[PDB]
C-alpha cells in the first residue's frame, strides 16, 4: 500500500534540468484515486488503458515530477523535437508509462517576477534518453575557447522563467508527472484487487 | 564555426533577454497611466533606463559581425533591424547639445500661454468660434508669441540632422525617414527609396479634380456668413478653416450641410431606452469580429483589463489605447460612455487587438507591422463595416421600419469626406516642405517667401496678413516641434480602402461601396489573417500582393468609392466658377 497521493500533492517541485527521480517497489497499485482527480489537463497513457491493468502488473515503477510551461507539453511524447525533448528530458522511442499534467499558476506565481525556476537552451549534442547533465560549465560557441569565465561569444547554459500572475494561457505554470515500469527480475509486487 | 552560425547563437540569447526588460517597461508604464500617482514615476523610468541601456549596449556590440556572409533570407533581416538602430552616434559632446536643444524646442509648444492654455481655451475658439475678428488675431497672436521663440532653435537643428544623417552614409535626413519603406528582394518585390517621391507625386494627380469641386462649394457656402468680405474667386484664408492649422475640415459640417432636416444615423437614444452598458458594447464587438471567422478574446482579457471611468477619486488620464505588454498579455485601456462615438472606438482598438494577437508565434523581432501604415489601416476598415445601416438593422439597435434615402447618403458621403479627403493635400504639402528643406536646396533668407508660394499652388490657402522672415510657420504643428515622420497618413487612408474594395469584393456584396457589409463571411476574415500572421517576416510587397493581388498603390479605390457624391456634387458647379487665382493679395484688391 504505497502512498500514491504525496508524489502528485507533494510541497516543491524541481527545476526540469535537475529532474527528480522517485523509485517505488512492494506495494500495490491505486489508478482510480488517480483518475477521480477531475484536475487533468493532459492524461495521455502510452500503451496503458484501465481495461487490461487488472491482469499484468510490473515490478518497479519510476517517478519524474518537474515543472514546464503551457506551450511545451506537447513536447513531452516519444518522438519529438523542440528545445525540452533533446536538452532536458527525452522520452525513449520504446516507452511505456503515463504523463500526466495540471496547471498550477495559484502557487508559483510572484508580482515581481518569480526567479527559482531554470532551464538550459545550449549544448554540445543531443541528450541521450533517460540522460541528465546539470554541468555549469560555461557554454562554447566559437571555435576558440574562453577562459572559464565569459562575456564575448561566450554563453552561460541557464535561464529562467519570470512567472507572473497575468500571462497568457501557453505560458503559465504546469506541473508534470511521469509514471513508467520495469521488468527485472524482481517479484511482481505492484498490483492490487477490485 | 560559419558566420551563420555565430549569428543564430547571439540571436537565441536576445530572443529571450529582451522579453523580460520589455515586460517589465510595459507592466511599470501600464501602472502609471492606470493609477497616477508620485512613487509610480520613478519606477516607469527605472525600467525604461534600463531596457533602453540594455538595447544600446547590445546594438552595438552586434555590429562586429559582417552582412555579406549571411544565407538564410529572415536571419539577415533581423540582424538589419538590430543593427540600424542606434544609428544617432556621432559625437558624445554634440550629444547632450542636440538633446538639450530638442527639450528646449519641445518645452515652449507644451508650456504655451495665449491671452489661455493650447488645450483648455485656445481650441475652443478656433473649433466652435463663427466670429471673423476673434479668429483673426487668435491666428496672429498663436503665431506670433509661441512661434517666434521657436525660429532660432530650430536653425541648428536641421544642421544636426543632417550632419546624423550624413554619418551613415546618407545625404539628408528626409532619407533617413525614407527609410522605413526601403526593402531589398528579387526582381519582383524590390523597393528602393527614391521611387517613394515618384510615386506619391503620381497618386497626388488623380486626386487633383475631385479636390478642386470640394474647393467650390465651400467656397460658395462660406459667402453667406462674409458677404463682402472674401473674394469669390480666391483662395480660402487659413483661420476660416475649422482649426489652428488646418489639418481636417470636420468642424465646417454645420455651415456646410445640404439638407439639415434629416437627421444622421444615431442610435444613443435606443441605447438608453435598453439601458446598455460597456460590457454590452465589447460582448458586440467580439460578436462581429468573431462572425467573420476570426478568433475570439482570451480568459485574462475581461479581467486585467479597465473599461470605465474609476470614481474613486483616483485620477486618470485613459485616452483610448490598445496595449499588447507581451508574452500573451492584452488589455485595452478607455473611459467608457453610452453615447454612439464609442461604439466606432470599440472596434477600432480591437482591431489593434486582433491584429497583435495574429503575429504572436513570429520571432521577437518581427512583432510589429509590415510598414508604419498597415497597423493603424487594419483597424479602420472595422470602423468602417460596424457603422452601416445594415449592420445596425442586424443587430437590433434599431427599428426594421428603417428606410434609406437619397439626402441621407449623400450628407453621409460629404461628411465622410470633409474630414477624408481634405486633409490630403496639407499632408503631402508638409512633408514635402521638410523634405526639401532637409535637403537644403531652398535658401534660408526665403523660407516663409517659398512656404506660402506652396500654400497658394498646392493647397490653395491664402494667408490673412503679410508676414517677414522673423516668423516660423510649421512649427506651430504638434508632429514638427517633435521629431516625427508625417508621411503615415498618406499611405493609410489609401491603404484602407484598397483592402477595404477587395475584401468586399470578395464578401459578395451587390450595390454601391459605401453600403458594403463584411458580416457572416467566413471568407474575408480567413484571407485577411492570411497577411495579419506574417507581421514583419517578409517585405510589405508580398503582404500587399497577398489581400489585393498589386505591388503598389493604386488611388482608384478612394476615387471608386466617392463616385456617388462627385457624380451629384459634379451638377452643381455648372452655375459657378470652379479653381483659384494666384493673383489676389490681402492689401491690393
Ligand atoms: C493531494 O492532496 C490534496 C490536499 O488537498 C488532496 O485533496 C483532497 O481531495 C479529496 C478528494 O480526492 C477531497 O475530498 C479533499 O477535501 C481534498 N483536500 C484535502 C483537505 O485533503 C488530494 O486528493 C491528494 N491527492 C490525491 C491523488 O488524492
Ligand atoms: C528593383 O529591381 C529592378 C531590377 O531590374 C530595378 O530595375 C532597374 O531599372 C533601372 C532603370 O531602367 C535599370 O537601369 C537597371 O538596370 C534595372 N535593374 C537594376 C538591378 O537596377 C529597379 O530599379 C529596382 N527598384 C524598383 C523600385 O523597382
Ligand atoms: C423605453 O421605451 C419604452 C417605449 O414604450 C418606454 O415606455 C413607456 O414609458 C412611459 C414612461 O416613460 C410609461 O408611461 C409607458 O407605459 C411605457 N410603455 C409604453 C407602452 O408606452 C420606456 O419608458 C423607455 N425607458 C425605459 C427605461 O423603459
Ligand atoms: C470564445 O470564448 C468564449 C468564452 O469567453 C466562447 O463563448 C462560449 O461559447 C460556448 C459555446 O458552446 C457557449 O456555450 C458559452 O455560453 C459561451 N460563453 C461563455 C461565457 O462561456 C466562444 O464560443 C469562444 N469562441 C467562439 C467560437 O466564439
Ligand atoms: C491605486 O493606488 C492607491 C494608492 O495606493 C490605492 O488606494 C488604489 O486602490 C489603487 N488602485 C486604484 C483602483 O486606484
Ligand atoms: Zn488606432
Amino acid at each position: 500500500l504505497c502512498p500514491f497521493g504525496e508524489v502528485f500533492n507533494a510541497t516543491r517541485f524541481a527545476s526540469v534540468y535537475a529532474w527528480n527521480r522517485k523509485r517505488i517497489s512492494n506495494c500495490v497499485a491505486d489508478y482510480s484515486v488517480l483518475y477521480n482527480s477531475a484536475s487533468f489537463s493532459t492524461f495521455k497513457c502510452y500503451g496503458v488503458s484501465p481495461t487490461k491493468l487488472n491482469d499484468l502488473c510490473f515490478t518497479n515503477v519510476y517517478a519524474d515530477s518537474f515543472v514546464i510551461r503551457g506551450d511545451e507539453v506537447r513536447q513531452i511524447a516519444p518522438g519529438q523535437t523542440g528545445k525540452i525533448a533533446d536538452y532536458n528530458y527525452k522520452l525513449p522511442d520504446d516507452f511505456t508509462g503515463c504523463v500526466i499534467a495540471w496547471n498550477s499558476n495559484n502557487l508559483d506565481s510572484k508580482v515581481g517576477g518569480n526567479y527559482n525556476y531554470l532551464y538550459r537552451l545550449f549544448r554540445k549534442s543531443n541528450l541521450k534518453p533517460f540522460e541528465r547533465d546539470i554541468s555549469t560549465e560555461i557554454y562554447q560557441a566559437g571555435s576558440t575557447p574562453c577562459n572559464g569565465v565569459e562575456g564575448f561569444n561566450c554563453y552561460f547554459p541557464l535561464q529562467s522563467y519570470g512567472f507572473q500572475p497575468t500571462y497568457g494561457v501557453g505560458y503559465q505554470p504546469y506541473r508534470v508527472v511521469v509514471l513508467s515500469f520495469e521488468l527485472l527480475h524482481a517479484p511482481a509486487t505492484v498490483c492490487g484487487p477490485k | 564555426q560559419s558566420t551563420e552560425d555565430l549569428v543564430n547563437t547571439f540571436l537565441e540569447k536576445f530572443n529571450y533577454e529582451a522579453e523580460e526588460l520589455s515586460y517589465q517597461s510595459s507592466l511599470a508604464s501600464w501602472n502609471y497611466n492606470t493609477n497616477i500617482t508620485d512613487e509610480n514615476l520613478q519606477k516607469m523610468n527605472n525600467a525604461g533606463a534600463k531596457w533602453s541601456a540594455f538595447y544600446e549596449e547590445q546594438s552595438k556590440l552586434a555590429k562586429t559581425y559582417p552582412l555579406e556572409e549571411i544565407q538564410d533570407s529572415t536571419v539577415k533581416r533581423q540582424l538589419r533591424a538590430l543593427q540600424h538602430s542606434g544609428s544617432s552616434v556621432l559625437s558624445a559632446d554634440k550629444n547632450q547639445r542636440l538633446n538639450t536643444i530638442l527639450n528646449s524646442m519641445s518645452t515652449i509648444y507644451s508650456t504655451g500661454k495665449a491671452c489661455l492654455l493650447l488645450e483648455p481655451g485656445l481650441d475652443d475658439i478656433m473649433e466652435n468660434s463663427k466670429d471673423y475678428n476673434e479668429r483673426l488675431w487668435a491666428w496672429e497672436g498663436w503665431r506670433s508669441e509661441v512661434g517666434k521663440q521657436l525660429r532660432p532653435l530650430y536653425e541648428e537643428y536641421v544642421a544636426l540632422k543632417n550632419e546624423m544623417a550624413r554619418a551613415n552614409n546618407y545625404e539628408d535626413y528626409g532619407d533617413y525617414w525614407r527609410g522605413d519603406y526601403e526593402e531589398e528582394w528579387e526582381n519582383g518585390y524590390n523597393y528602393s527609396r527614391n521611387q517613394l517621391i515618384d510615386d506619391v507625386e503620381h497618386t497626388f494627380t488623380q486626386i487633383m479634380p475631385l479636390y478642386q469641386h470640394l474647393h467650390a462649394y465651400v467656397r460658395t457656402k462660406l459667402m453667406d456668413t462674409y458677404p463682402s468680405y472674401i473674394s469669390p474667386t480666391g483662395c480660402l484664408p487659413a483661420h476660416l478653416l475649422g482649426d489652428m492649422w488646418g489639418r481636417f475640415w470636420t468642424n465646417l459640417y454645420p455651415l456646410t450641410v445640404p439638407f439639415g432636416q434629416k437627421p444622421n444615423i444615431d442610435v444613443t437614444n435606443a441605447m438608453v431606452n435598453q439601458s446598455w452598458d460597456a460590457r454590452k458594447i465589447f460582448k458586440e464587438a467580439e460578436k462581429f469580429f468573431v462572425s467573420v471567422g476570426l478568433p475570439n478574446m482570451t480568459q485574462g482579457f475581461w479581467e486585467n483589463s479597465m473599461l470605465t471611468e474609476p470614481s474613486d477619486s483616483w485620477k486618470v488620464v485613459c485616452h483610448p489605447t490598445a496595449w499588447d505588454l507581451g508574452r500573451g498579455d492584452f488589455r485595452i485601456k478607455m473611459c467608457t460612455k453610452v453615447t454612439m462615438d464609442d461604439f466606432l472606438t470599440a472596434h477600432h482598438e480591437m482591431g489593434h487587438i486582433q491584429y497583435d494577437m495574429a503575429y504572436a508565434a513570429q520571432p521577437f523581432l518581427l512583432r510589429n507591422g509590415a510598414n508604419e501604415g498597415f497597423h493603424e489601416a487594419v483597424g479602420e476598415i472595422m470602423s468602417l463595416s460596424a457603422a452601416t445601416p445594415n449592420h445596425l438593422k442586424n443587430i437590433g439597435l434599431l427599428p426594421p421600419s428603417f428606410f434609406e434615402d437619397s439626402e441621407t447618403e449623400i450628407n453621409f458621403l460629404l461628411k465622410q469626406a470633409l474630414t477624408i479627403v481634405g486633409t490630403l493635400p496639407f499632408t503631402y504639402m508638409l512633408e514635402k516642405w521638410r523634405w526639401m528643406v532637409f535637403k537644403g536646396e531652398i535658401p534660408k533668407d526665403q523660407w516663409m517667401k517659398t512656404w506660402w508660394e506652396m500654400k497658394r499652388n498646392i493647397v490653395g490657402v491664402v494667408e490673412p496678413v503679410p508676414h517677414d522672415e522673423t516668423y516660423c510657420d510649421p512649427a506651430s504643428l504638434f508632429h514638427v516641434a517633435n521629431d516625427y515622420s508625417f508621411i503615415r497618413y498618406y499611405t493609410r487612408t489609401i491603404y484602407q480602402f484598397q483592402f477595404q474594395e477587395a475584401l468586399c469584393q470578395i464578401a459578395k456584396h451587390e450595390g454601391p461601396l459605401h453600403k458594403c457589409d463584411i458580416s457572416n463571411s467566413s471568407e474575408a476574415g480567413q484571407k485577411l489573417l492570411e497577411m495579419l500572421k506574417l507581421g514583419k517576416s517578409k517585405p510589405w510587397t508580398y503582404a500587399l500582393e497577398i489581400v489585393v493581388g498589386a505591388k503598389n498603390m493604386d488611388v482608384r479605390p478612394l476615387l471608386n468609392y466617392f463616385e456617388p457624391l462627385f457624380t451629384w456634387l459634379k451638377e452643381q458647379n455648372r452655375n459657378s466658377f470652379v479653381g483659384w487665382n494666384t493673383d489676389w493679395s490681402p492689401y491690393a484688391d
